[PDB]
């Protein structure tokens, strides 16, 4: 009767979203620098 | 056939499957 063990091993199949979802998704969109996607043309330099 | 009907139908309709 594996139809249960094989049908139960699937429990982790979708749970794969729950984990990534967790509470605050372990990632409150930190961004850090996503807005200004223009990271300048490597022309940094400064004085 | 077993847990399938008794795993996703109970939280909604205690039906089997074909009848959803």
């Amino acid at each position: 009767k594996l139809l249960i063990t094989i049908h139960d091993r699937k429990e982790f199949a979708k749970f794969e979203e729950e984990r990534a979802r967790a509470k605050w998704d372990t990632a409150n969109n930190p961004l850090y620098k996503e807005a200004t996607s223009t990271f300048t043309n490597i022309t940094y330099r400064g004085t | 056939k077993v847990g399938f009907f008794k795993r996703n139908r109970p939280p909604l309709e205690e039906d089997d499957e074909e009848g959803e």
